């Protein structure tokens, strides 16, 4: 039944997948134990495109935890909802990528995405119908970064007909936590552009000034911050798991977000973001909803969309609204950025209305575009990337690994080639 | 017994169905189980017990919308076998359920369709309820319908395509969808019934007068054109038009074959107090430059032919007056070939509603059908978003990529060129 | 009448150089000899207006009130009974270009039963234009070795199917990459392929015979990409100087549409390939700022024979038949697009050994 | 008959094609070996680097480490063993090409001493390009007679020294013009100007005797007027078709440029920054900023052949001019 298996890579990618499954189990009424406790029986409609029922209302969820070091899959055991995997799962390494992507990809992380694959596979048989693949992981560190570019070249060489739905947090522009990011990231992208076909840019300082200033928030945890990926990645496939007026998969924003194929990257979003206590402040509706979901100010990564234009949309309003009231706001939107606008491509717009709406929220949105507003992004990656490489800064450690400039030369190359892609179309 | 059979396939089409089979139940007083405590025989299939099964096979690359009708009251009504599901949708490519997806699923179809019309005693034709944007509504129905030409072809089959919402595409790639499935349905549709969800919003707010009105109320309106639409087969009337004239009525060319609906007493119930509901003032309502369910300009639309199936309370007496005046109307216009085609398939069963149905019950109705050229406006501006769209080949990799070719996108184009100067050619 | 001759082989020498010189994308259509099965089943009608511009007519009963002269211009138009040796004097001066130290690609453009392996393979009957060239290329350099030009030879076969790339030469599962190399940023090559050192003629037709068999062990012949690049290098020691040159025989697969005894997977990668290759070819029209190479497969493999130095050919295989006219016509509208088109400024490898 | 010379027009016509696909502007080298009066003089270290290369070393060693690279590449290099039959193989093209309706523009360049003006006018046992074009084109034009095309020479003599022009075929001083031609806004005529009508070879090889008798030739004789003057003699070609029209007009301008040596340079820098400019496609091309460039704009445009020649002495004393000279010259290789 069109099933979906997930990955886990980096410390990042396993935090974010963590809370991202307490937040489905939320939403299906799935006990941390694994037993069913929800009332809604439509939670059981498609809870096997998750979670496999295994025995006695024990649902496996569909979760593969890969990482190089033990403590974060440890945590994840003494965590609550940790135990609910099945303990087979938990295929892990021991010694540690050490945030050098050509040791996540050829040391430690070659033997284990190789010890993994068979795990996966095997779950995969298992499932009736697949879909796609979720990296959920980040770019932060060499190891989910590196092991996950090992993994989604045999993701893709195996299953290319499979959708990867990838979730990667892209390194912040001021806050460059990995020295050598530049050279990672890079070289993760090089691989990714070249086999899959959906990305996202996550700027941890983006959610930082969200939290701080939308959310009124005084201590931005990543607790936080995984939260919100987590509620944004799972409006992305409400709308397959769950029925709706007008309902959408991943197959129809895959073949809808790409004019063309590299041209594959998007930006999220999520509403409404209420305060603590800001419901008085305002009252709760759609039409404020929406206002307040496509300025920059809801955007997801520092990409300004003030310097890009938002090539395709696609919205999902998870819940119960007006048709219309969405037709004409997206009308108003088109007329006022029609600046920052795609004129080449208009009529564009995917309302995917699905019925359910989120825990405890009436109302709720995902916005998903195809902003030519990353180009600014990879121009600074870029950027950082030859100033690093005129002095080959800590390119021993790299080189020493078997490792060769070549790559990074070809992988500066093509993302020089999306920086002129993004800007062509948008100019065009 | 002239009997007729339907099939439903998208989004769009099966819920149609399911409300149109609401208020053929309701006029036939036939439970959702299907026992009546006639006028079913031509749809609801009587069985040796008293189970009435309407001739309706449901079948959606997309088994949600099958499973919504098999949670739907309607559940004994559709037939479970004639519930076809599947896997994956059709995407929003007509290519992906007309040579990959769809193109083995009709085979499945067929076989309902054929086992129906061996039960059916003389089958009228097919009422394939869908839309041009859908990917299952393009690709699937398209070759469906070719089949069903191929098949017999001398079944009246009565096309229902929603028409795709010009001002809000619900899909980017509506336009490739709309002309792909003409390109493989217009010369096969013996007569296609065209209606556009906006301009059912526009009648919701001047005559329903619905500050939300969801899908479902969309459908109701359906529910009465069809009702209206086939009410002569079911019920006896002053004329009786069948599909077979309707094609005769409708489509005077084998191309010029897509007349908009129009329902006369579509206003609220409040509505309904303020007007006298007289035959001459319902006949004007249907008449109105803003009741064709496209959005198109039948002002300076030249109508090939207007088909009124007025039912209930009615004369032909009071409509050959009524109808005189509006002849006499300078806004109302014809083509100059046939500029008298006001033949009216004037009924004596006044219209029922389902309980809590939005339109207002009124003792009379008229589904006015009108084949007019303002409709070669509204392909013309179909054909102009698919040319800038493949102009530059955006999403074209897609449909390639699914059994399309860039040479069929180019005969799509003609087709609908050459379909713009059949209309006006037929005006002048 | 001596004088008449020498002025009119003169003058066919001109038009030799002029379709080359000018160029600079060679499009040619050239027309097989219509199968007789084919013909009683169904034929279209064909008038060539010159030696280079023909009309497809048809205009039988769709094409009758749908369209009007399929008249079009291109660089030259064979005939049915054009020769294998008709279609390969023009290719000649293109190899004695390559061998000159020029990139060259070759494009066999058609749907199945065209005869793109007539054209290539050259088809057991006969020879084809890789045997020609084989024997053309060693002639040349032999009387180069004479000039005290010494030239080696280096062959890689490669082939393309369902994304995924397949060594011709070798059964092994092997993972495939394409690469810019790193001396410089325009030539591309490919990682872990099988190259080898041709030694002689006799070798080079028993590497291409088993590479042959190898490629019908692998219908898809008809739906599959094969990709040969011939690599010459040419050292001078008296005037210690290197040419290099390169020769692209691409083998495309059959252009025609899905329609029913198609496959999903291989119809995907065709389209993604003329997809691809239409939108850049569109955009080079266009004169777009940036052309996305990295979309697909192909067009990064031959981004040097697409958007480097080098001179490529368009071979336009047409069944004259009404059946397939419209896709025919298609390619003759795609063919007259690319006719338009223009190629980056090829480049003669000169490098001189004093260091 | 008609089908031979039917068959060399088209053959002639498309040769002009190749032409223009070329891009015309062709530069070339040519070296005259050394005479009996400079066996005593220090020559260069000359490595012929093909016949289409040629790069020169000074023989002092102090000296040819402190310059680097001095590689020039050509269409064609000329050795001194080269014959004047090898520089007029590629002067017949441009001939042909003339008698079809185009302009055709023959320099010769160097320093003085070079073999300029031997390279265009040639010794009596010797000829240059001038009477091997002259006869050429009268073979051409008795050729030309059978298929009915009447073909007519006008020559024009006249000489540059400081921007003013001279007629050489009269001792009778007068005052001439550059001037726009009146059924051609890019064809130029200069007034006042002799312009005889050549029957037969022996009529041009008269009119050139006597041009070059008024000349005054004084390029070694105080190297006042001779050295630092241009030569430009113009054969102007208009055929006509009986019974056909379609005239094809066409001209020969054949100059012997002055000296390029350092010190009028007036002329030959605007003539080198219009080839240049031409060269790079620029929109505009200062034609009327000499007298020499403005009298040869309608032969300098797109459908025009330009024809050069780098003439260098191969002596060690006229090194520093010869590196200038070739260093234009590679100007238009790259
Ligand atoms: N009136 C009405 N229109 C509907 C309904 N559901 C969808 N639509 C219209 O259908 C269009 C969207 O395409 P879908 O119907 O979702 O497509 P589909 O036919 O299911 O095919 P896929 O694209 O393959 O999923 C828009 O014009 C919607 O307004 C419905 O219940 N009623
Ligand atoms: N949003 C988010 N980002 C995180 C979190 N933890 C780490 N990160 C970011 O992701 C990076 C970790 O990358 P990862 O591949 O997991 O690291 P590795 O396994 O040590 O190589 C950090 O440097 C941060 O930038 C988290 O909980 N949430
Ligand atoms: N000039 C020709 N003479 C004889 N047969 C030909 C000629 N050209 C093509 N054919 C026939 O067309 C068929 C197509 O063969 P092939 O080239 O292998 O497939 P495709 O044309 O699809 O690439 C062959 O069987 C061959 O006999
Ligand atoms: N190819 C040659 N063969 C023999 N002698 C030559 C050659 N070229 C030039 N000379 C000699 O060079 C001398 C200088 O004449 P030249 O250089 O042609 O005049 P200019 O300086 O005007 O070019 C002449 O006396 C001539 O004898
Ligand atoms: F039939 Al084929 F290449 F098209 F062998
Ligand atoms: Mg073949
Ligand atoms: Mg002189």
């Amino acid at each position: 039944m069109r099933e979906i298996v997930h990955i886990q890579a980096g410390q990042c990618g396993n935090q974010i997948g963590a809370k991202f499954w307490e937040v489905i189990s939320d939403e299906h009424g799935i006990d941390p134990t694994g037993t069913y406790h929800g009332d809604s029986d439509l939670q059981l409609d498609r809870i096997s495109v998750y979670y496999n029922e295994a025995t006695g209302g024990k649902y496996v969820p569909r979760a593969i935890l890969v990482d190089l070091e033990p403590g974060t899959m440890d945590s994840v055991r003494s965590g609550p909802f940790g135990q609910i995997f099945r303990p087979d799962n938990f295929v892990f390494g021991q010694s540690g990528a050490g945030n050098n992507w050509a040791k996540g990809h050829y040391t430690e992380g070659a033997e284990l995405v190789d010890s993994v694959l068979d795990v996966v596979r095997k779950e995969a048989e298992s499932c009736d119908c697949l879909q796609g693949f979720q990296l959920t992981h980040s770019l932060g560190g060499g190891t989910g970064s590196g092991m996950g570019t090992l993994l989604i070249s045999k993701i893709r060489e195996e299953y290319p007909d499979r959708i990867m739905n990838t979730f990667s947090v892209v390194p912040s522009p001021k806050v460059s936590d990995t020295v050598v990011e530049p050279y990672n990231a890079t070289l993760s992208v090089h691989q990714l552009v070249e086999n899959t076909d959906e990305t996202y840019c996550i700027d941890n300082e983006a959610l930082y000034d969200i939290c701080f200033r939308t959310l009124k928030l005084t201590t931005p945890t990543y607790g936080d911050l995984n939260h919100l990926v987590s509620a944004t990645m799972s409006g992305v496939t409400t709308c397959l798991r769950f029925p709706g007026q007008l309902n959408a998969d991943l197959r129809k924003l895959a073949v809808n977000m790409v004019p063309f194929p590299r041209l594959h990257f998007f930006m999220p979003g999520f509403a409404p973001l209420t305060s603590r206590g800001s419901q008085q402040y305002r009252a709760l509706t759609v039409p404020e909803l929406t206002q307040q979901v496509f300025d920059a100010k809801n955007m997801m990564a520092a990409c300004d969309p003030r310097h890009g234009r938002y090539l395709t949309v696609a919205a999902v309003f998870r819940g119960r609204m007006s048709m219309k009231e969405v037709d004409e706001q997206m009308l108003n939107v088109q007329n006022k950025n029609s600046s920052y606008f795609v004129e080449w491509i208009p009529n564009n717009v995917k309302t995917a209305v699905c019925d359910i709406p989120p825990r405890g929220l009436k109302m709720a949105v995902t916005f998903i575009g195809n902003s030519t507003a990353i180009q600014e992004l990879f121009k600074r990656i870029s950027e950082q990337f030859t100033a690093m490489f005129r002095r080959k800064a800590f390119l021993h450690w790299y080189t020493g690994e078997g490792m060769d400039e070549m790559e990074f030369t070809e992988a500066e190359s093509n993302m020089n080639d999306l920086v002129s892609e993004y800007q062509q179309y948008q100019d065009a | 017994m002239r009997e007729c059979i339907s099939i439903h396939v998208g989004q769009a089409g099966v819920q149609i169905g399911n409300a149109c089979w609401e208020l053929y139940c309701l006029e036939h007083g036939i439970q959702p189980d299907g026992q009546m405590p006639d006028s079913f025989n031509t749809f609801f299939s009587e069985t040796g017990a008293g189970k009435h099964v309407p001739r309706a096979v449901f079948v959606d690359l997309e088994p949600t919308v099958i499973d919504e009708v098999r949670t739907g009251t309607y559940r004994q009504l559709f037939h479970p076998e004639q519930l076809i599901t599947g896997k994956e949708d059709a995407a929003n490519n007509y290519a992906r359920g007309h040579y990959t997806i769809g193109k083995e699923i009709i085979d499945l179809v067929l076989d309902r369709i054929r086992k129906l019309a061996d039960q059916c005693t003389g089958l009228q034709g097919f009422l394939v309820f869908h839309s041009f944007g859908g990917g299952t509504g393009s690709g699937f129905t398209s070759l469906l319908m070719e089949r069903l030409s191929v098949d017999y072809g001398k079944k009246s089959k009565l096309e229902f395509s929603i028409y795709p919402a010009p001002q809000v595409s619900t899909a980017v790639v509506e336009p490739y969808n709309s002309i792909l499935t003409t390109h493989t349905t217009l010369e096969h549709s013996d007569c296609a019934f065209m209606v556009d969800n906006e301009a059912i919003y526009d009648i919701c707010r001047r005559n329903l007068d619905i500050e939300r009105p969801t899908y479902t109320n969309l459908n109701r309106l359906i529910s009465q054109i069809v009702s209206s639409i086939t009410a002569s087969l079911r019920f006896d009337g002053a004329l009786n038009v069948d599909l077979t004239e309707f094609q005769t009525n409708l489509v005077p060319y084998p191309r010029i074959h897509f007349p908009l609906a129009t329902y006369a007493p579509v206003i609220s119930a409040e509505k309904a107090y303020h007007e006298q509901l007289s035959v001459a003032e319902i006949t004007n309502a249907c008449f109105e430059p803003a009741n064709q369910m496209v959005k198109c300009d039948p002002r300076h639309g030249k109508y090939m032919a207007c088909c009124l199936l007025y039912r209930g309370d009615v004369v032909p007496k009071d409509v050959n007056a009524a109808i005189a005046t509006i002849k006499t109307k300078r806004s109302i216009q014809f083509v100059d070939w046939c500029p008298t085609g006001f033949k009216v398939g004037i009924n004596y069963q006044p219209p029922t509603v389902v309980p809590g149905g939005d339109l207002a019950k009124v003792q009379r109705a008229v589904c006015m059908l009108s084949n007019t050229t303002a409709i070669a406006e509204a392909w013309a501006r179909l054909d102009h978003k698919f040319d800038l769209m493949y102009a530059k080949r955006a999403f074209v990799h897609w449909y390639v990529g699914e059994g399309m070719e860039e040479g069929e996108f180019s005969e799509a184009r003609e087709d609908m060129a050459a379909l713009e100067k059949d209309y006006e050619e037929v005006g002048v | 009448k001596e004088q008449l001759f020498q002025s009119n082989m003169e003058r066919k020498e001109l038009h030799n150089t002029v379709m080359d010189l000018r160029g600079n994308i060679r499009v040619f259509c050239r027309i097989r000899p219509p199968l007789e099965s084919e013909e009683n089943r169904m034929c279209c009608t064909w008038t060539y207006h010159d030696e280079s511009t023909v009309e497809l007519q048809s205009i039988d009963a769709q094409a009758k009130s749908k369209m009007g002269q399929q008249i079009f211009s291109f660089d030259q138009v064979f005939h049915p009974l054009s020769s294998q040796s008709d279609i390969f004097e023009m290719v000649s001066p293109l190899i004695q270009s390559a061998l000159d130290g020029y990139n060259i690609c070759i494009f066999a453009y058609g749907q199945t039963g065209s005869g793109k392996t007539y054209t290539m393979d050259g088809v057991p009957e006969s020879v084809g234009v890789i045997p020609r060239t084989v024997d053309l290329l060693f002639d040349s350099i032999r009387g180069y070795r004479n000039l005290g030009w010494e030239y080696e030879i280096k062959a890689t076969f490669l082939e393309i199917k369902n994304e995924v790339l397949y060594d011709l030469l070798s059964n092994e599962q092997k993972d495939m990459e394409i690469r810019m190399a790193k001396n410089n940023k325009n030539d591309i090559y490919v990682s872990n392929i099988t190259e080898e050192t041709v030694l002689d003629p006799n070798h080079l037709r028993h590497l291409m015979h088993t590479a042959k068999m190898n490629r019908a062990t692998a219908e898809r012949s008809s739906r599959s990409h094969a990709v040969t690049k011939l690599e010459l290098i040419g050292r001078h020691a008296e005037k210690q100087e290197i040419s290099v040159g390169s020769i692209n025989l691409v083998d495309l697969a059959g252009s025609e549409s899905p329609k029913t005894s198609t496959r999903m997977t291989e119809t995907k990668n065709i389209n993604r390939s003329l997809s691809e290759l239409t939108n850049v070819i569109l955009a080079l029209l266009q004169k777009q700022d940036h052309i996305p190479y990295r979309n697909s497969k192909l067009t990064h493999l031959l981004m040097p024979s697409l958007g480097g130095n080098s001179k490529t050919l368009m071979f336009i295989n047409v069944s004259p038949f009404q059946d397939c006219f419209q896709e025919s016509v298609k390619s003759l509208r795609f063919a007259a697009s690319v006719n338009s088109c223009k190629m980056t400024k090829a480049k003669r490898n000169r490098y001189l050994n004093n260091s």
